[PDB]
RNA sequence: GCUGGGAAGGCCCGGCGGGGAAGGUGGCUCGGGGG
RNA sequence: UGGGCCACUUUUGGUAAGCAGAACUGGCGCUGCGGGAUGAACCGAACGCCGGGUUAAGGCGCCCGAUGCCGACGCUCAUCA
RNA sequence: GGUUGGCCUCGGAUAGCCGGUCCCCCGCCGGGGUCCGGUGCGGAGUGCCCUUCGUCCUGGGAAACGGGGCGCGGCCGGAGAGGCGGCCGCCCCCUCGCCCGUCACGCACCGCACGUUCGUGGGGAACCUGGCGCUAAACCAUUCGUAGACGACCUGCUUC
């Protein structure tokens, strides 16, 4: 299971298109409804709860600020990183409160 | 016949049961194999690693990528097996093949199924005691195999599953008995009637 | 661990061959493989049999081995084999096998409906009692 | 017949499919082995090769 | 079973209350001989329950040549009230008898088939 | 209301190892699995029922899409139940391993 | 039908017996056991 | 047509040869078919176009027809069987 | 184009097994130790379950704390490929369906095949009919040069 956070920046959503100009952006407008109705919250716990009891092996996906950067793409680069060192609910606790 | 024949790989003998099992997928049946990890090779552990060995060293000098595929796990060795005495470059071969599926383990589609087995194919019954054999699962593993640990694991989860079952289906089953042994003025001329055409001794 | 032997006057059922479905006697032992074999009131004359097709039973007669048939019978006579052997659960469950086997089609007919009604009447029971046994408000 | 001198082959086999990545990123392929005992942490990072 | 006739076709009656089946003819090769049996003996099968009381009736095209008007008419065969009169007075006799020994009558009603664990060389019918 | 025939399997064409007589054909009863066993199968017809797609006309019935090839059980092949059927065409080779009804319809019961 | 006009075998506790023993019954002796 | 070759056995030269040379019969050449996985010669058997039955030599775990016999007695463990 | 009821599951041992029960420990259920049965497996896959002509009069038994809901709503379990299963609450129905009987009826189509199921099967378009919803990208062209024989690849193009 994958879990996005609300909020994605527009450098990262650059990383979902092949043409950033031509496109209008509509990436994730309608999963981020969910960290806020009430029935889409529930479906997160369920989620996360899940992950907890399911996985053996967590990774946060993080993105590069290009804007910082002196270069001239925008566009950020997104990987996964593995989460080591713990039990899976200590590293999903982590994850979770270092999301965004 | 129509319906799947899912068989218990553990304890049966590799070429026995790939025997059996090659001509029942030509004769139009569907077969499962489930926990190929199980399955036997006679004779003793370093003389059938060499003969997998051996295999691993026929690969086409010019082009391994193009040479003969080596598949470390036990079900697609079995499988291997088995397509060495189906005719697989016809195409009734072919679709005889594609009649079997094989596993590491017992998935949940067939791990709430029962499971035959097939005692012409048994090591029990088809070497002697005193002979030694081979487990699959061990050879796999050490030809290159990766998941050993996780499928026993999951055996081992599937099992705790499978006991608790178990437990429920003898409570039923002595409470069954505790209900029969109850209404019985109402029964036994019924039971009179299996008991008389030999159902029910 | 083992419990019954290959021995002088140990009733052994014959399994499958000419005179399969029979019980005798075991009266000598020859090489390991075969034995002596004598059945005088189960009409098994004396002869060799192997041992494969002889299912050991619970009975032990006692005469000395190569003893006479008249002997041997005399044996089985006292302490009477038939009968003991026919009230057996292995005779009697062979005998269930039989008549069932020679179950005609309205026979089968019968059996159906009966076991329809002692199936439904038994698992009615068995949900009397798991609603009962679920009344369970306790500490 | 055999070479008439030893030497060793040129390249390695290791690295033998010589085409162009398929990923521009370049991708971990094996973290870090996973031991519960230590704290959380994260095991990788994105950098740019200034010079 | 009845008797055979003339013809060697065997005559019938599962009772017609019983199984919907009348006085009808059938051949010995497409049926199964049970094991089961009454004593039909004393009955009186009708002396003109003949091979030529049970052949078909058709009556097409005498004096009709081109087929453009249509012949479909009379497709519908009509039980003769002599057949019911002779199937009650078998049916008579019959009945009496099958309800003689139990449940062979809801036996007549059932009908034959193979389970997918049964097999006919294995049957004893 | 019942299925009223025993299931076989079209197994293959009577055969050397590199020799094919087509005009017969080897079935495999269930439940029939010894040479004793085959007696009662002698002389009982076959039937190969398939679906086509055109419709063809159906004794006693309005036309649909099943065809059939009708046979009979002629002898007993091998030790193993085996029966050899000869059809009044040569079975199509698509029919390996596939349903044949044994019918029952000349009773000898 | 033939055979060694089959060989064995069954029953008549086969009866008057004679003899041979052992893969040794009872008994006796010795050594380990269950009230 | 007048280049022959092969096999059992006899046999000469040669260390030997899928070598060279003889005797006898059969074969291949000129010949397909069943079997020997494969194969000019080996084993069976020689051939008009078919149906049924049965065999030969050879086989009957699966490829691949046929042992899916409750086959009989033994021998044998090989980290190159 | 197939197919012509289902089986919804212990682990395993094999010079051994299976089941049941009383005392001790594990927070009321299992694991041991007794004890009691079974073992050519009968708590048996050579097995088990379901069992289909349909109705109408009409009795006796079983039940009556019962059956059927593509009716709703909720909850729980299942992650190895969960693609599945179970439990509650309300409502709407017949007191019928299961066994033994009474009672007669249905096209009884005049001996005959492909009948009988899965099945409301899979796939593809198209028409009508209601409710609830959505309003996007890819490629070319241009640009870049972290790339490059050409393709391909990395990039940018009205916002703070
Ligand atoms: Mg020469
Ligand atoms: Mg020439
Ligand atoms: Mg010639
Ligand atoms: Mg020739
Ligand atoms: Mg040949
Ligand atoms: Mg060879
Ligand atoms: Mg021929
Ligand atoms: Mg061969
Ligand atoms: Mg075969
Ligand atoms: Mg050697």
């Amino acid at each position: 299971k994958t879990v996005f956070a609300e909020h994605i920046s527009d450098e990262c959503k650059r990383r979902f298109y092949k043409n950033w100009h031509k496109s209008k952006k509509k990436a994730f407008t309608k999963y981020c409804k969910k960290w806020q109705d009430e029935d889409g919250k529930k479906q997160l716990e369920k989620d996360f709860s899940s992950m907890k009891k399911y996985c053996q092996v967590i990774r946060v996906i993080a993105h590069t600020q290009m804007r910082l950067l002196p270069l001239r793409q925008k566009k950020a680069h997104l990987m996964e990183i593995q989460v080591n060192g713990g039990t899976v609910a200590e590293k999903l606790d982590w994850a979770r409160e270092r999301l965004e | 016949e129509v319906q799947v024949l899912v068989l218990d790989g553990r304890g049966h003998l590799l070429g026995r049961l790939a025997a059996i099992v090659a001509k029942q997928v030509l004769l139009g049946r569907k077969v499962v194999v489930v926990r190929c990890e199980g399955i036997n090779i006679s004779g003793n552990f370093y003389r059938n690693k060499l003969k997998y060995l051996a295999f691993l060293r026929k690969r086409m000098n010019t082009n391994p990528s193009r040479g003969p595929y080596h598949f470390r796990a036990p079900s697609r060795i079995f499988w291997r097996t088995v397509r060495g005495m189906l005719p697989h470059k016809t195409k009734r071969g072919q679709a005889a093949l594609d009649r079997l599926k094989v596993f590491d383990g017992i998935p949940p589609p067939y791990d709430k199924k029962k499971r035959m087995v097939v005692p012409a194919a048994l090591k029990v019954v088809r070497l002697k005691p005193t002979r030694k054999f081979a487990y699959l699962g061990r050879l796999a593993h050490e030809v290159g195999w990766k998941y050993q640990a996780v499928t026993a694991t999951l055996e081992e989860k599937r099992k705790e599953k499978a006991k608790i079952h178990y437990r429920k289906k003898k409570q039923l089953m002595r409470l069954r008995k505790q209900a029969e042994k109850n209404v019985e003025k109402k029964i036994d001329k019924y039971t009179e009637v299996l008991k008389t055409h030999g159902l029910l001794v | 661990v083992f419990r019954r032997f290959v021995e002088v006057g140990r009733v052994a059922y014959v399994s499958f061959g000419p005179h399969a479905g029979k019980l005798v006697a075991i009266v000598d032992v020859i090489d390991q493989n075969r034995a002596l074999v004598d059945g005088p009131c189960t009409q098994v004359r004396r002869q060799a049999m192997p041992f494969k097709c002889m299912q050991l039973t619970d009975f032990i007669l006692k005469f000395p081995h190569s003893a006479h048939q008249k002997y041997v019978r005399q044996a089985w006579q006292k302490a009477d084999i038939n009968t003991k052997w026919a009230a057996t659960r292995w005779a009697k469950k062979i005998e269930a096998r039989e008549r069932k086997a020679k179950m005609t089609d309205f026979d089968r007919f019968k059996v159906m409906k009966a076991k329809k009604m002692r199936n439904r009447i038994i698992k009615n029971e068995v949900k009397k009692l798991q609603k009962a046994a679920l009344l369970k408000a306790s500490p | 017949s055999h070479r008439k001198f030893s030497a060793p082959r040129h390249g390695s086999l290791g690295f033998l499919p010589r085409k162009r990545s398929s990923r521009h990123r370049g991708k971990v392929k094996s973290f870090p082995k996973d031991d519960p005992s230590k704290p959380v942490h994260l095991t990788a990072f994105l950098g740019y090769k200034a010079g | 079973f009845l008797k055979q006739l003339a013809s060697g076709l065997l005559l019938v009656t599962g009772p017609l209350v019983l199984n919907r089946v009348p006085l009808r003819r059938t051949h010995q090769k497409f049926v199964i001989a049970t094991s089961t049996k009454i004593d039909i003996s004393n009955v009186k099968i009708p002396k003109h329950l003949t091979d030529a009381y049970f052949k078909k009736k058709k009556l097409r095209k005498p004096r009709h040549q081109e087929g453009e008007i249509f012949d479909t008419e009379k497709e519908k065969y009509e039980i003769t009230e002599q057949r019911k009169i002779d199937q009650k007075a078998v049916d008579s006799q019959i009945l009496p008898k099958i309800k003689a020994i139990p449940q062979l009558q809801g036996y007549l009603r059932s009908v034959f088939a193979l389970t997918n664990g049964i097999y006919p060389h294995k049957l004893v019918f | 209301s019942g299925r009223l025939w025993s299931k076989a399997i079209f197994a293959g064409y009577k055969r050397g190892l590199r020799n094919q007589r087509e005009h017969t054909a080897l079935l495999k009863i269930e439940g029939v699995y010894a040479r004793d066993e085959t007696e009662f199968y002698l002389g009982k017809r076959c039937a190969y029922v398939y679906k086509a797609k055109n419709n063809t006309v159906t004794p006693g019935g309005k036309p649909n899409k099943t065809r059939v090839i009708w046979g009979k059980v002629t002898r007993a092949h091998g030790n193993s139940g085996m029966v050899r059927a000869k059809f009044r065409s040569n079975l199509p080779a698509k029919a390996i391993g596939h349903r044949i009804r044994v019918m029952l319809y000349p009773s000898r019961i």
